[PDB]
C-alpha cells in the first residue's frame, strides 16, 4: 500500500558535457488499473527543471507551489533562481513538512547562467540532499534504473549520445516495472536551446 | 546499573559504576554517574540517560538562581525541586536517582526519589539494576556513623558485588565525598574491587 | 460503490450515474441524481462516502456561484476543475477528509471546445476523453478503448455508452437500478431522460 | 554509517565513511557526514540523514548568531547544550545520532548526542552501523596523547574497519583536523580504497537506436 | 501641549524629554560611587548613609551579587534598582543554563541596555530611573566595568564614577590616570587596590569615613564577595598612615 | 503642574507625585508599630471605635500569612487584605516548591516587586498603605516595613500612620536603654504603651487596641494573636504609665 | 477652533473625513505619472521627483513596478506605504493563479487592492494610505485595460490617466491631443509631449524617467511586457525633441 | 507648533506624517557619517566623540557587519542602532539563510531591515527609531552596492553621501571629487579628507572608525578544504591600518 506506490512512475538525469538530459515515463494509474498516458512529471521554472515522482496529488502540489515560489524570487531579485539556490529550497520546503511529508521524490536538473556548469540532484521525502557528477534516479522501478545507469552511463557524453544512454535507461527499467510505462518523454538541456522528446514504448 | 550514597561521622559519601549498556553492548564503559547541582549538592542518577541528565541540568538551574536569591539552599530543598520534576511527569521519564549532600547544621543527609517521585531520607540508599544482589550485604553489615574510611570500604565492597553478578552494571568505581572540608574524588580500579 | 461515468465527443460531454442509493441491507431508493449544476455549462458527479458526498458537491457549487455573480463572468472548466482539486487536495491531511470522488465536464465557451476533468479524492486530477471512478473502470475502459473517437456526434456517444452500461449489468453483482443521463455544450445542460424512458 | 573522532594534544578528529544506504541499495556513494557548526566546530552524523543535516544547519546559524553578538569565539558546549536540549525537546523522533567535536578559547572538545538527548564524553568515540567494527580498532591501539599523524592515522584505521566488515558502510574516507591556534583542515577523501575497476566493453549506442514520437524546441523566458 | 508626558513622542528635536527626566531621579539618591580595576581584581566604592536609628544597616545596600562571578551596584532608588537587580539576576541563570557557560560582564549589560530600549521604544512600561554599574573578572578580559543607564546606554570603563559628584571623583582621577599613562591600577591583592579608591575618593569629596559610612564590594578570579561590616575598618586603618 | 496625574510619568526633577501623594493617603490612617524582640518579633495595631454599636473582639486589622509572618498596615484597608493575598499565594507556591517555609528576607522582595510594579503603568493605582510585618525563620526573626513606592528595609522597630512620630521617638528610645535585644514578654508590654502615647491624636475617639506576636520561645516559631490574660496585662502595664 | 479632522474614525457635520481628503492631498506632491491606453498596447510614463548629483539611478527604480506577468503600476505618493501594498498585490496574484491555475484578471487585482486601502479608512488607529496608482495590464477577459486608485479606496478606468504633481495640465493637454485609437508609438510620444510640458528642470534629462509598455498581438499568442532602460531612453527621447 | 505632528496615524493637511521629521531630527543631529562607492570596493565611515577619554571607546563598534559580505553604518540615536542591528542580523537568518542555503543580496537585506524599521511608524503606541543607516555590502549578481536607510522605512541607493551635523557640506565636498572609476584605496582617501573637515576633536586612530567591502580574505575563515567557501568581503580597518594613510595626504 506504501503511499509511494499507489501511482507508480519513474524520473531519471544525467550530466554530460555542456548539458543535462532528463527524462520520465508518462503512467498514472490506481493500484494496478491504469488510467493515464498523459501525466507528465516534469516541470519547469525559468532554466530550472524538476521532476517529482510518488503521490500523484503531491507532485501536482508541489508544481504549483514552486512555481508559485519561483514568480515571487523572480520578482524580488529581479532575476530567475538558479539550479543550487533552488535545490536549497524544495530541500527546506520539504522539511518544513517533517512529520506529515508530501510523498514524492524530486530531482532537480539544469545549467548554471553564470558559470555554466551541468547540474542534478535527488532528494527523498523529508529533504535531504543529494548532488552527483553523473546521475539521478527516483521511483518504483528505483533499483532497475541504477543497474541501467551503473552501466550504460559514461562521463562527459556529447549531447546527442546523451540522448541515446539515458533513453535506453529509462526504457528498459520500465519495461521490468509493473506500474511505469506507457509512454516517455526526454529532455536534453544546454545553456541555450532545450529539445524535448517523447519515445515509443510498450504500451503494456 | 549500581549508585548509592552513604551518610556518617563527617558527612556523606555517593558512589557508582561506570558502565552504561544499550542492549548487551556497552555504549561507554567510563560513565560519570555522578552529577553535581551545587556545591555541597550531588546526585547519582539511575534509570534512563537522556532523562535524568536533563532533569539535572534543570535541578541545577534552578538552585543557581535560588542561591542568588535566597542565599545558599539546603538539602531538604534540592531534593524537592527534584520531585516536583520527578513527579508532574511519572509518564515520561524513568528516573532513578539518589540525591545526597552536606549541610553544617544537619550534617549530611541522605534523600532517595524513585520512580513515582516518591521521595524518601534514609541512612543511605541504593539505587541501579545492581543494587538487588547487595540487599544482603548492605543490610546486614551497616553500623550506624561510620569514619571517612572505616565506610569507603563498604561502598568498595557492596558495589564489589553489584559489579560480580549484574552485567548491566561494572566499569570502575567512583566515589565523592561531600564533607565540611568540601569535595574529593576517588576512582578504585578493577584489578582491585575484584580482588577481594 | 455508485457508477460514475463520462465522455467527451465532438462538442459536448455526458454524464452516467447509477440511480440506486443503499443503507446496508435495504435500498432507500432507485432514482437518485448524483448530478449538481454549478454553473450554466459546468456540470459535476460525484460518488463516495455516505454523508461526505453531498455537503461538499453543495459546497463548492456554493463557491462558483458566489464567483459567478461577483464577477458577473463565468469560471472555466479547466479553472473550476482546479478549484476542486486544491479543496480536496486540503482536504487529505485534514481531522477528518471528504471521502468523495468526482467527474466534471463542462463547455469552455471561450475555446468552444468541451472538456471533461476526472478527480479522486486524495486530489488526484486528470483531463481525459473519458472516465470512470471506482470498479466502474475495469468493465468499461476496454469497450471505450475499442470504439471511441473523438469525432463522435453527441448521438454515436450515447450508443457507446449504452454498450458500457449493458455491460455493467451483465458482469456487475450489484444491481446499481440503472443510471441517468445528462449532456453538456454550447446550450447548457439537459437531461436525456429518454435512456429511463427506454 | 560509520564514524569516529579523537583528540590527541593540539585539538581534536573524527572521520566519517560516504555511504548513504535506503535498504539494501546504495543512494550516494560519495555522501558527507562531516558538517560545520562553526569554523572550528565540526559534527558527524549516523542515523537518519536528513535529520542530522538540518539540525547541525539550524544550530550552527544560531551560534553564528550567538558569537555575533556576544564577541567570543563559540564555546563547544554551547553547541552540544543547544543540540541535546532540542534533541530531547522532541524525545527522539528527530534521529540524530553525532560527534560533536572542536576548539574554544577554553581548550580542544569531543562529545558524542545520541537520539533522546542523551550526551556522553571520552577521547575517542564511534556511532553508526558498523560501530562495533570501528571500536575494537580503538580498544586495541589506544594510548593516552598521541601524535597529530597518529590521531590521524587511527582514526582513519577505524574507519576503514568498518568499510569492509559491515555492510552500511563503505566507499571512501572524510576527515576533518581541528588544530589549537590553527585554522580546520578539511580532508574529502583522505582516502580512496575503492574504485570500481574499468568495465569490460563499451556501452555506447549509435546514434538513431532509440525511436522517436515526436520533438520540438521548448521556450524559456517571455 | 505635554510632549514631555509620554515616553514615546518626540520633540520637534528629537528629543523624547521623559527618557532625560528619568535621569536626574538617578540622582536624588545622594550617594557617591566609583569603581576601579587592579591587575586580578575589581573595586567599586559607594558611601552608605544611614539616617535612621532603626533601620538596621545590614539590608542597607547598593551592591548585590548577581551571579557567583560579578557584583552590581546600582545609583538610584532602592525600589526600581532592586527590581533591575532581578531580571539581570535571572538572566544570568537562564544564559547559563542555555549555553553551557557563565555570562560575561560585557553581555549582561547589553542584555539590559538592549532591555531597557525595547523597554523603552514599544512604550510598555515607563523607564527605571537608575544607572547600573557591572563589575567583575571576565576569563577573556578579566577587570571589566561596564555601566548601563536608563536612556539604554552602556560602554567599558577602565574605572569610573556615578552620583551627585560625577566630574570631581572623575577628574580626580583623569589626573592620576594622566600620569601613570595606563589604563588600570597596579598591585598584586586587591587589600590594596581598596585602599586605593576609599583613600582617591576621600581626596574628592573632603570627608572622613569609618566602617559604616562607606560600602565596598570586590571581585577575584571567579568569586564576588561584598566586603565586610568590621573589615571594612581594617584597610580604613592601614591606609591612615602610610600618607 | 502636569505632573501629579499620570501614575507613571516623571516630573522635571525626576519627581512620581502620583506616588507620593499615595504616602499622604498613609500617614492619615490609624498608627501600626512593629517592635522586634530578641527572638520574634511584636505587632500592634490602633483599632477605632467610632460608635458603641460595634461588636468588639470582631473586626481583626492583623493577618497571618502561612503560620510564621506577622502582617500590618495603615492606610487603605481594602488595598491592604489585597497586598497580602497575593502575599499569601506568593507565600504558598513557594512553600510548595522548596519545602521549607519562606525566608521572611525573601517575603519583602516579593512584595516589594508586586509594589515595586504598581508605580510602572500608568492605568493603575499605586497601592495606598504602609506595611510592617516579620516573623521568625532559620536565621531568626527579622522585621520590614514597607512602603508605597515599594521601597522598603530592615528595622529594629518600627511604625506608620497619622501618629507615628512619637511611635519613633518614644522607639529609638528603648533601643538606646537596652542596646542588645529587647524582651520577648517585655515586648508585648512596652507594645500596648506605644499605642497610647501615639493615640493622643484621637483622643476623643475612644479605641480597642490589638496585639500579636510571633516567637521562638512563647509562640514557638508560629505567629499568635496575643488575647486572654496576657493581653489584659499589657494593656494595664501601660494604662498604669499613661499616668 | 476646534474641527473635526482629527482623526479617520470621525465624520465632521457634513459627512466629511478630512483625516482621508489629506492623505488624498499628498498626492500633489509627488512625481507626474501617465498612462495613455492604445489600440495595441499601453504606456506608463512617470517623471522621477528626488534628485542629487550622486543618486544611484540607472539600477534601481522607483515608480515603476511589475505585480503580474500581465500587469504593471504606477506608484506616486508615500515610498513605503507603497512597498507594503506592491508586495501583498504581488502574493494576492499568485493566489489566483496557484487555485484556479489560471492568471488574474485586472479589474479582480484593482478591486483587491482598493478593499484593502478601504479598510485603513474605517477602523481606529489605523492611517490610510498616501499612495495613488495606475494599473496597467491584459487578461483575455477585457483586453488591455488602465485603471486608478487613489487613498480613499476608490478606482475608476481611464483611457488615459494623468496622476501626480501639476495632474491639471498633465490632464488637460491629453484630454486634447489623445485620437481614441492611437498606436502606441504615439502614446510614447504623447507620453513625453506631455512630461515635458509639465516639469520645471531646464530641460527634461532621460536619467529622470521611467517607461514601460505592453504589448501583444497574433506573433506572440500573448502578452510581451517591457520596462525600458535608461538605454533605449536617452535614445527615444533624442529621437523626438531633445539633443 | 501644530496640532498635528503629535501622532504616528495622522496627516497634517498638506499631507505629511509629523512624528516621523521629527524623528528624522534626532538624526540630522547624530555625528558625521559617510559611504563611497568604488569600482572595485565600497567605503563606510563614521566619526567618534568621547564623553571623557576615562571610557574605553574600543567596546563599542559604529561600523557593523550584518553579513561576511556586508557591513553598515549610522548617524542618530546610538542605542537604537544596537540593537536595530542584532534584529538585522537574525531577519538575515530566518528569512533568507534558512530557506536558501546561503547569505542575502545586499538589496534584500537592506529592504528586510526596512521592514522592521516600518513597523515602527505603522501604529500607534511606539515611537519611531531615530537612527538613519549606510549599508554597503556585495553580492555576485549586482556587484557593489551603498544604500541609505531612514525611521521613514524608505531606503535609497547612492554612489556617495552622507548624513550628520556636518553632511551639508560634507555631501557637497563629495560631490566634487567623484567619478566613476576610483578605486577603493582612492576612496579610502576621499573618505578621510572629507571626515575631516567634519570634526572639531582630532583625527588619530581611535576617534576614526571606518571599514570597507572589497576583496575576499581565505584568511579570515578559519577553516580551509572547501573550494567554494572562500571568505568574507567586509574588514573593519584597525586603529593602525588608518593613521598610515593619514600621514599621506
Amino acid at each position: 500500500s506504501d503511499p509511494s506506490s499507489i501511482n507508480g512512475g519513474i524520473v531519471v538525469a544525467m550530466t554530460g558535457k555542456d548539458c543535462v538530459a532528463i527524462a520520465c515515463d508518462l503512467r498514472l494509474g490506481s493500484q494496478s488499473l491504469g488510467v493515464s498516458n498523459k501525466f507528465e512529471k516534469i516541470f519547469h521554472y525559468g532554466h530550472v527543471f524538476l521532476g517529482i515522482t510518488g503521490l500523484a496529488t503531491d507532485v501536482t502540489t508541489l508544481n504549483e507551489m514552486f512555481r508559485y515560489k519561483t514568480n515571487l524570487y523572480k520578482l524580488k531579485e529581479e532575476r530567475a533562481i538558479e539550479p543550487e539556490t533552488f535545490t536549497q529550497l524544495v530541500s527546506s520546503s520539504l522539511y518544513e513538512r517533517r512529520f506529515g511529508p508530501y510523498f514524492v521524490g524530486p530531482v532537480v536538473a539544469g545549467i548554471n547562467s553564470k558559470s555554466g556548469k551541468p547540474f542534478i540532484a535527488g532528494f527523498d521525502l523529508i529533504g535531504c540532499i543529494d548532488e552527483a557528477k553523473d546521475f539521478i534516479v527516483s521511483g518504483t522501478a528505483s533499483d532497475q534504473l541504477f543497474g541501467m545507469c551503473e552501466s550504460l552511463y559514461e562521463p562527459n557524453l556529447e549531447p546527442e549520445d546523451l540522448f541515446e544512454t539515458i533513453s535506453q535507461a529509462l526504457l528498459n527499467a520500465a519495461d521490468r516495472d509493473a506500474l511505469s510505462g506507457w509512454g516517455a518523454v526526454v529532455y536534453i538541456i544546454k545553456k541555450d536551446e532545450v529539445v524535448k522528446r517523447y519515445l515509443k514504448m510498450r504500451q503494456d | 546499573t549500581s549508585i548509592m550514597a552513604v551518610t556518617f561521622k563527617d558527612g556523606v559519601i555517593l558512589g557508582a559504576d561506570s558502565r552504561t549498556t544499550t542492549g548487551a553492548y556497552i555504549a561507554n564503559r567510563v560513565t560519570d554517574k555522578l552529577t553535581r547541582v551545587h556545591d555541597k549538592i550531588w546526585c547519582c542518577r539511575s534509570g534512563s540517560a537522556a532523562d535524568t541528565q536533563a532533569i539535572a541540568d534543570i535541578v541545577q538551574y534552578h538552585l543557581e538562581l535560588y542561591t542568588s536569591q535566597y542565599g545558599t539552599p539546603s538539602t531538604e530543598t534540592a531534593a524537592s525541586v527534584f520531585k516536583e520534576l520527578c513527579y508532574e511527569n511519572k509518564d515520561n521519564l524513568t528516573a532513578g536517582i539518589i540525591v545526597a549532600g552536606y549541610d553544617d547544621k544537619n550534617k549530611g543527609e541522605v534523600y532517595t526519589i524513585p520512580l513515582g517521585g516518591s521521595v524518601h531520607k534514609l541512612p543511605y540508599a541504593i539505587a541501579g539494576s545492581g543494587s538487588t544482589f547487595i540487599y544482603g550485604y548492605c543490610d546486614k553489615n551497616f553500623r550506624e556513623n561510620m569514619s571517612k574510611e572505616e565506610t569507603v570500604d563498604f561502598i568498595k565492597h557492596s558495589l564489589s558485588q553489584a559489579i560480580k553478578w549484574d552485567g548491566s552494571s561494572g566499569g570502575v568505581i567512583r566515589m565523592v565525598v561531600l564533607t565540611a572540608a568540601g569535595v574529593e574524588r576517588l576512582i578504585f580500579y578493577p584489578d582491585e574491587y575484584e580482588q577481594l | 460503490m455508485d457508477i460514475i461515468l463520462g465522455i467527451r465527443v465532438q462538442d459536448s460531454v455526458i454524464l452516467a450515474s447509477s440511480k440506486a442509493v443503499t443503507r446496508g441491507i435495504s435500498v432507500l431508493k432507485d432514482s437518485d441524481d448524483k448530478t449538481r449544476q454549478l454553473s450554466p455549462h459546468t456540470l459535476m458527479s460525484f460518488a463516495g462516502e455516505a454523508g461526505d458526498t453531498v455537503q461538499f458537491a453543495e459546497y463548492i457549487q456554493a463557491n462558483i456561484q458566489l464567483y459567478s455573480i461577483r464577477e458577473d463572468y463565468e469560471l472555466s472548466p479547466q479553472a473550476v476543475s482546479s478549484f476542486v482539486r486544491q479543496e480536496l487536495a486540503k482536504s487529505i491531511r485534514s481531522r477528518r477528509p471528504y471521502q468523495v470522488n468526482v467527474l466534471i465536464g463542462g463547455y469552455d465557451k471561450k475555446k468552444n471546445k468541451p472538456e471533461l476533468y476526472q478527480i479522486d479524492y486524495l486530489g488526484t486530477k486528470v483531463e481525459l476523453p473519458y472516465g470512470a471512478h471506482g470498479y466502474s473502470g475495469f468493465y468499461t475502459f476496454s469497450l471505450l478503448d475499442h470504439h471511441y473517437r473523438p469525432d463522435m456526434t453527441t448521438e454515436e456517444g450515447l450508443d457507446l455508452l449504452k454498450l458500457c452500461v449493458q455491460e455493467l449489468e451483465k458482469r456487475m453483482p450489484m444491481d446499481f437500478k440503472g443510471v441517468i443521463v445528462k449532456i453538456v455544450d454550447k446550450d447548457g445542460i439537459r437531461q436525456v431522460d429518454d435512456f429511463q424512458a427506454q | 554509517t560509520t564514524i569516529v573522532g579523537v583528540k590527541f594534544n593540539n585539538g581534536v578528529v573524527i572521520a566519517a565513511d560516504t555511504r548513504s544506504t535506503q535498504g539494501p541499495i546504495v543512494a550516494d556513494k560519495n555522501c558527507a557526514k562531516l558538517h560545520r557548526i562553526s569554523p572550528k566546530i565540526w559534527c558527524a552524523g549516523a542515523g537518519t540523514a536528513a535529520d542530522t543535516e538540518a539540525v547541525t544547519q539550524l544550530i550552527g546559524s544560531n551560534i553564528e548568531l550567538h558569537s555575533l553578538y556576544t564577541s567570543r569565539e563559540p564555546r563547544v558546549v554551547s553547541a552540544l547544550q543547544m543540540l541535546k536540549q532540542h534533541l530531547f525537546k522532541y524525545q527522539g523522533h528527530i534521529g540524530a545520532y553525532l560527534i560533536v567535536a572542536g576548539v574554544d578559547p577554553t581548550g580542544s572538545h569531543l562529545f558524542s548526542i545520541h537520539a533522546h538527548g542523551s550526551t556522553d564524553v571520552g577521547y575517542y568515540l564511534s556511532l553508526g552501523s558498523g560501530s562495533l567494527a570501528a571500536m575494537a580498532v580503538l580498544e586495541s591501539h589506544w594510548k593516552q596523547d598521541l601524535t597529530k599523524e597518529e590521531a590521524i592515522k587511527l582514526a582513519s584505521d577505524a574507519i576503514q574497519a568498518g568499510i569492509w566488515n559491515d555492510l552500511g558502510s563503505g566507499s571512501n574516507v572524510d576527515v576533518c583536523v581541528m588544530e589549537i591556534g590553527k585554522d580546520a583542515e578539511y580532508l574529502r577523501n583522505y582516502l580512496t580504497p575503492n574504485v570500481r575497476e574499468e568495465k569490460q566493453k563499451s556501452y555506447k549506442f549509435p546514434r538513431g537506436t532509440t525511436a522517436v514520437l515526436k520533438e520540438s524546441i521548448v521556450n524559456i523566458c517571455d | 501641549a505635554g510632549y514631555d508626558r509620554h515616553i514615546t513622542i518626540f520633540s520637534p528635536e528629537g528629543r523624547l524629554y521623559q527618557v532625560e527626566y528619568a535621569f536626574k531621579a538617578t540622582n536624588q539618591t545622594n550617594i557617591n560611587s566609583l569603581a576601579v580595576r587592579g591587575k586580578d581584581c575589581t573595586v567599586v566604592i559607594s558611601q552608605k548613609k544611614v539616617p535612621d536609628k532603626l533601620l538596621d544597616p545590614t539590608t542597607v545596600s547598593y551592591i548585590f551579587c548577581i551571579s557567583r562571578t560579578i557584583g552590581m551596584v546600582v545609583n538610584g532608588p532602592i525600589p526600581d534598582a532592586r527590581n533591575a537587580a532581578l531580571r539581570a539576576k535571572a538572566e544570568a541563570a537562564e544564559f547559563r543554563y542555555k549555553y553551557g557557560y557563565d555570562m560575561p560582564c560585557d553581555v549582561l549589560a547589553k542584555r539590559m541596555a538592549n532591555l531597557s530600549q525595547i523597554y523603552t521604544q514599544r512604550a510598555y512600561m515607563r523607564p527605571l530611573g537608575v544607572i547600573l554599574t557591572f563589575v567583575s573578572v571576565d576569563e577573556e578580559l578579566g577587570p571589566s566595568i561596564y555601566k548601563t543607564d536608563p536612556a539604554g546606554y552602556y560602554v567599558g570603563y577602565k574605572a569610573t564614577a556615578t552620583g551627585p559628584k560625577q566630574q570631581e571623583i572623575t577628574t580626580n582621577l583623569e589626573n592620576h590616570f594622566k600620569k601613570s599613562k595606563i589604563d588600570h591600577i597596579n598591585e598584586e591583592s586587591w587589600e590594596k587596590v581598596v585602599e586605593f579608591a576609599i583613600t582617591h575618593m576621600i581626596d574628592a569629596l573632603g570627608t572622613e569615613f569609618s566602617k559604616n559610612d562607606l560600602e565596598v564590594g570586590v571581585a577575584t578570579k571567579d568569586k564576588f564577595f561584598t566586603l565586610s561590616a568590621e573589615n571594612i575598618e581594617e584597610r580604613l586603618v592601614a591606609i591612615a598612615e602610610q600618607d | 503642574t502636569g505632573y501629579d496625574l499620570s501614575n507613571s510619568v516623571f516630573s522635571p526633577d525626576g519627581r512620581n507625585f502620583q506616588v507620593e501623594y499615595a504616602v499622604k493617603a498613609v500617614e492619615n490612617g490609624t498608627t501600626s508599630i512593629g517592635i522586634k524582640c530578641n527572638d520574634g518579633v511584636v505587632f500592634a495595631v490602633e483599632k477605632l471605635i467610632t460608635s458603641k454599636l460595634l461588636v468588639p473582639q470582631k473586626n481583626v486589622k492583623i493577618q497571618v500569612v502561612d503560620r510564621h509572618i506577622g502582617c500590618v498596615y495603615s492606610g487603605l484597608i481594602p488595598d491592604g487584605r489585597h497586598l497580602v493575598n497575593r502575599g499569601r499565594e506568593e507565600a504558598a507556591s513557594f512553600k510548595k516548591l522548596y519545602k521549607t517555609p519562606i525566608p521572611i528576607p525573601a517575603f519583602a522582595d516579593r512584595l516589594g516587586q508586586y509594589v515595586q510594579a504598581h508605580t510602572l503603568y500608568n492605568s493603575v493605582r499605586p497601592f495606598g498603605v504602609s506595611t510592617i510585618f516579620g516573623g521568625v525563620d532559620k536565621n531568626g526573626a527579622h522585621l520590614y516595613m514597607l512602603e508605597p513606592s515599594g521601597s522598603y528595609w530592615g528595622y529594629k522597630g518600627a511604625a506608620t500612620g497619622k501618629g507615628r512620630q512619637s511611635a519613633k521617638a518614644e522607639l529609638e528610645k528603648l533601643v538606646d536603654h537596652h542596646p542588645e535585644g529587647l524582651s520577648a514578654r517585655e515586648a508585648v508590654k512596652q507594645a500596648a504603651k506605644i499605642i497610647y502615647l501615639a493615640h493622643e491624636d484621637n483622643k476623643e475617639k475612644d479605641f480597642e487596641l490589638e496585639i500579636s506576636w510571633c516567637s521562638l520561645s512563647e509562640t514557638n516559631g508560629l505567629h499568635k494573636f496575643v488575647k486572654g490574660d496576657l493581653l489584659q496585662e499589657a494593656i494595664d502595664f501601660a494604662q498604669k504609665e499613661i499616668n | 477652533s476646534r474641527r473635526y479632522d482629527s482623526r479617520t474614525t470621525i465624520f465632521s457635520p457634513e459627512g466629511r473625513l478630512y483625516q482621508v481628503e489629506y492623505a488624498l492631498e499628498s498626492i500633489s506632491h509627488a512625481g507626474t505619472a501617465i498612462g495613455i491606453m492604445a489600440s495595441d498596447g499601453i504606456v506608463l510614463a512617470a517623471e522621477r521627483k528626488v534628485t542629487s548629483t550622486l543618486l544611484e539611478q540607472d539600477t534601481s527604480t522607483e515608480k515603476l513596478y511589475k505585480l503580474n506577468d500581465k500587469i504593471a503600476v504606477a506608484v506616486a505618493g508615500l515610498t513605503a506605504d507603497a512597498e507594503i501594498l506592491i508586495n501583498t498585490a504581488r502574493i494576492h496574484a499568485q493566489n489566483y493563479l496557484k487555485t484556479y491555475n489560471e492568471d488574474i484578471p485586472v479589474e479582480i487585482l484593482v478591486r483587491r487592492l482598493s478593499d484593502i486601502k478601504q479598510g485603513y479608512t474605517q477602523h481606529g488607529g489605523l492611517r490610510p494610505f498616501g499612495v495613488s496608482f495606475i494599473y496597467a495590464g491584459y487578461d483575455d477577459r477585457y483586453g488591455y485595460q488602465l485603471y486608478t486608485s487613489n487613498p480613499s479606496g476608490n478606482y475608476t478606468g481611464w483611457k488615459a490617466i494623468s496622476v501626480g504633481a501639476n495632474t491639471s495640465a498633465a490632464q488637460t493637454l491629453l484630454q486634447m491631443d489623445y485620437k481614441d485609437d492611437m498606436k502606441v508609438d504615439d502614446a510614447i510620444e504623447l507620453a513625453l509631449k506631455t512630461l515635458s510640458k509639465t516639469t520645471d528642470s531646464s530641460a527634461l534629462t532621460y536619467d529622470r524617467l521611467e517607461f514601460a509598455t505592453i504589448r501583444k498581438g497574433a506573433n506572440d499568442g500573448e502578452v510581451y511586457q517591457k520596462i525600458f532602460k535608461p538605454q533605449e531612453i536617452k535614445d527615444i527621447l533624442v529621437k523626438t525633441g531633445i539633443t | 507648533t501644530d496640532r498635528y505632528s503629535f501622532s504616528l496615524t495622522t496627516f497634517s493637511p498638506s499631507g505629511k506624517l509629523g512624528q516621523i521629521d521629527y524623528a528624522l531630527t534626532a538624526v540630522k543631529q547624530g555625528v558625521t557619517s559617510l559611504g563611497i562607492k568604488a569600482t572595485n570596493g565600497v567605503v563606510i565611515a563614521t566619526e567618534k566623540k568621547s564623553s571623557s577619554p576615562l571610557a574605553m571607546s574600543e567596546t563599542l563598534s559604529k561600523v557593523s557587519l550584518l553579513t561576511p559580505d556586508i557591513g553598515a553604518v549610522y548617524s542618530g540615536m546610538g542605542p537604537d542602532y544596537r540593537v536595530l542591528v542584532d534584529k538585522s542580523r537574525k531577519v538575515a537568518h530566518t528569512s533568507y539563510k534558512r530557506i536558501y542555503g546561503e547569505y542575502p543580496p545586499t538589496k534584500l537585506l537592506v529592504s528586510e531591515v526596512a521592514k522592521i524599521m516600518q513597523e515602527a511608524t505603522q501604529s500607534g503606541g511606539v515611537r519611531p527609531f531615530g537612527v538613519s543607516l549606510l549599508i554597503a555590502g556585495h553580492d555576485e549578481f549586482n556587484g557593489f552596492s551603498l544604500y541609505q536607510v531612514d525611521p521613514s522605512g524608505s531606503y535609497f541607493p547612492w554612489k556617495a553621501t552622507a548624513i550628520g551635523k556636518g553632511s551639508v557640506a560634507a555631501k557637497t565636498f563629495l560631490e566634487k571629487r567623484w567619478n566613476d572609476e576610483l578605486e577603493l584605496e582612492d576612496a579610502i582617501h576621499i573618505a578621510l579628507l572629507t571626515l575631516k573637515e567634519s570634526v572639531e576633536g582630532e583625527f588619530n586612530g581611535d576617534t576614526i572608525e571606518l571599514a570597507i567591502i572589497g576583496d575576499e580574505n581565505p584568511d579570515l575563515l578559519g577553516y580551509t578544504g572547501i573550494p567554494t567557501d572562500k571568505g568574507p568581503r567586509f574588514r573593519k580597518l584597525t586603529s593602525q591600518e588608518i593613521n598610515d594613510r593619514l600621514e599621506a595626504l
